[PDB]
RNA sequence: GGUGACAGCAAGGAGGUCACACCUGUUCCCAUCCGAACACAGAAGUUAAGCUCCUUAGCGUCGAUGGUAUCGAACUUAGUUCCGCUAGAGUAGAACGUUGCCAGGC
RNA sequence: GACUGGGGCGGUCGCCUCCUAAAAGGUAACGGAGGCGCUCAAAGGUUCCCUCAGAAUGGUUGGAAAUCAUUCAUAGAGUGU
RNA sequence: AUGUGGCGUUGCCCAGACAACGUCGAGUGACACUGCGCCGAAAAUGUACCGGGGCUAAACAUAUUACCGAAGCUGUGGAUU
RNA sequence: AGGUAGAGCACUGUUUGGACGAGGGGCCGGUUACCGAAUUCAGACAAACUCCGAAUGCCAAUUAAUUUAACUUGGGAGUC
């Protein structure tokens, strides 16, 4: 249910999905994360479900740092109506993720426990995942 | 935080010196006093070369009696070098100051002398 | 700590570079005091064996061509996907 | 069926550079169209009440640099 | 210091800029030739349309 | 000291009636609730401050070398290859002004 | 009357500014945003001068702050629309 | 998903590590960036995509060469400009 | 001449975690945590943010090479 308090414009263009993660793609606030390998539009509902999966799994022992926010709004149009009467009304908020971006990040748990907790939420979420650790070397 | 005057002078000069300059047919002379003495130095700013100079600290005019007669004589004495060359149209740059008192006396002496300002 | 390192021959293209960067090597540089510009390629599994015990800040005695120079790890690029080093940067402090 | 609130705009003005650096111009020629002072006048150059830059003699135009970022245009006489 | 350029491809399907470069070299139809002095002005026009022509140092 | 061509901000250090400032003023032309400003009349004492001499790069300013892409061309309908032009970060490094024409005094 | 993702219903129709617009200019849709159909004998001319909202500092009633001095204070002030 | 493919380090090491409640001998078991597979995938006249026959190469690849292939170009003769 | 790609947050807006005490407040005026705004170390995002910016495309000038067009004024159209 995360969304901006108020946004300057309401009917904004549809972002890009070609290229690679512009930034934000190293785990630097926890100890174990999970990051994307294809591009997609991860939305408010499926972020919601994926955090549901992990707080419902760790039983509030650890925590999750959500490194993604739905800054842009998209619209839709009345149910299968004719073309050409202005743009439609808002329907949800999204965040484009490119190959590389750290999606979810957990900390303070067994490396095993993360290794399956981040496996669970991968299914709720429309981008193929990969599990990573804190960087060394 | 008390401030000093000559920085404001330099600002005034830079700020209203924007449209005025010499062209070696229309030279300009400026003026400068601090507290006890008077300078003046004419220049043609295309070349930035000095032509004439007149000062109240100079030896040949070294008097104390009044602060107005020194302006008068320094004026009427730059007029000597002027009526030797370049004594037609010139501009009187007022430095950064008002037009009151010593500057007026200097301009009067430089004026009723053989010059064209 | 005697990292065996070859020199990059003049004018590597982007194709030539990216195809040498598949056999396993990695481009590099040294600079600083008593030294000039050079383009070099360094081995990787050797480099990681070196910097898994020497510390991120530390000494190196790699041999570059004909004499040896004591250098320290300064900079890196390290693309994240299919983890492999892209660029490693050395400064001949002397 | 529906009501579109938008649909407005104005006619585009043809602002910007009108003559080229290095090109011989004529007296009273318009060198740059602009709202404002994106480029300042220079030597033998004027500005009109629309902020329009123009030449005052027959010469050659050069675009140059005024201070640290401000820019200016001049005309130099001999062709 | 002498080149021998031959038009081994057709101009059909190409942009107008490339076709104008081909005309300035002096080449008219497919497989036609021209003998010119080597010169950076000639070589820029060779480089623009290099996928269209063959060159040989005579 | 004056004007005149392309580096700063400050921070400890010192040094002098040749500079110019700090001051004495309401007395006069000037001049505003206030000579706090602006004027003009002093010139007693004076580098404490401004000025002024390296300076600290600490802040700031420039700026490499490596090289991380987008015209052209094929291959293909999923971004891969060969080219040419190479950024923004960012490292090293420089950097506490080069100094144009006169007075005075050398 | 016309336009119109058939027509009708509905909305709109002139001018100004910005995105779309692909670093010259130009460029469409019932694409996305706002304005106008004036005002000022000074808010015009010309000679001078003159230069911060906010904060911090304190200050006789303090609607906390307006009124009062000091440290700032990059112009963030401000400019009739 | 234990389908298989290397480069890999490795914990336990033939002092006898995984089993059978001491026999037992050759590696054990783990942790990944990658190759081909895996199921994955369920409409109506009649086989039905090599177009057909057929093919384990006549498939897909790489590296050389040969040849065939247009009203393109060259030979030979002609026309009109 | 110029602000697109890319990048970058220094300005306008969005941002998540992590931050500091004066104070309304706990009370019997106060403690203190706690509510809110502010500044604060800490880091992702933009068609209508930018200062740091391409490749190309544009204008021009030329004792810088190959090429054969270009313009002005008239007769005749078709095309929407």
């Amino acid at each position: 249910m995360l969304l901006p308090k108020r946004v300057k414009y309401r009917r904004q263009h549809r972002p890009k999905t070609t290229g690679r993660s512009k930034g934000g793609n190293y785990v630097t606030f926890g100890e174990f994360g999970l990051q994307a390998t294809t591009t997609s539009w991860i939305t408010s509902r499926q972020i919601e479900s994926a955090r549901i999966a992990m707080t419902r799994y760790m039983k509030r022992g650890g925590k999750v740092w959500i490194k993604i926010f739905p800054h842009t709004p998209y619209t839709k149009k009345p149910l299968e109506v004719r073309m050409g009467a202005g743009k439609g009304a808002v329907e949800g908020w999204i965040a484009v993720v490119k190959p590389g971006r750290i999606l979810f990040e957990v900390a303070g748990v067994s490396e095993e426990v993360a290794r399956e907790a981040l496996r669970l939420a991968s299914h709720k979420l429309p981008v193929k995942t990969k599990f990573v650790k804190r960087e060394e070397l | 935080s008390k401030i000093d005057k000559n920085k404001v002078r330099l600002k005034r000069h830079a700020r209203v010196r924007t449209n005025l300059s010499g062209t070696a047919e229309k030279p300009r002379l400026n003026v400068y006093r601090s507290n006890k003495h008077i300078y003046a130095q004419i220049i043609d700013d295309n070349k930035g070369v000095t032509l004439a100079q007149a000062s109240s600290k100079d030896s040949d005019i070294a008097t104390t009696a009044t602060k107005v007669e020194l302006a008068t004589k320094v004026g009427e004495a730059i007029a000597k070098k002027a009526a030797d060359k370049g004594i037609k149209e010139i501009v009187f740059d007022r430095g950064g100051y008002l037009y009151h008192g010593r500057v007026k006396a200097l301009a009067e002496a430089a004026r009723e002398s053989g010059l064209e300002f | 700590a005697s990292l065996k390192s070859i020199i990059r021959q003049g004018k590597q293209t982007r194709s030539d570079l990216k195809q040498l960067r598949k056999s396993g090597k990695v481009p590099a540089v040294v600079y600083g005091y008593g030294t000039k510009n050079v383009s070099v390629k360094v081995d990787e599994v050797e480099f990681i064996k070196v910097i898994r015990e020497v510390g991120r800040n530390g000494v190196i005695e790699l041999g570059v061509g004909s004499k040896t120079i004591k250098v320290m790890v300064a900079d890196y690029q390290f693309d994240p996907l299919k983890n492999q080093i892209t660029h490693i940067d050395f400064l001949a402090i002397n | 069926v529906s009501s579109t609130k938008n649909g407005r705009d104005s006619e585009s003005k043809r602002l910007g550079a009108k003559r080229a650096d290095g090109q011989f111009v004529t007296g009273g020629s318009i060198l740059y169209r602009q709202r404002g002072t994106k480029i300042y006048p220079g030597e033998n150059v004027g500005r009109g009440g629309d902020d329009t830059l123009f030449a005052k003699i027959d010469g050659v135009v050069k675009f140059e640099r005024k201070g640290r970022d401000k820019k200016q245009v001049s005309v130099y006489a001999v062709a | 210091a002498k080149l021998q350029i031959t038009l081994t491809r057709s101009v059909i399907g190409r942009p107008e800029t490339q076709r104008k470069t081909v005309e300035a070299l002096g080449l008219k139809k497919t497989n036609s030739s021209v003998v010119v002095e080597d010169n950076p002005a000639i070589r820029g026009q060779i480089n623009k349309v290099k996928h269209l022509v063959t060159v040989e140092e005579k």
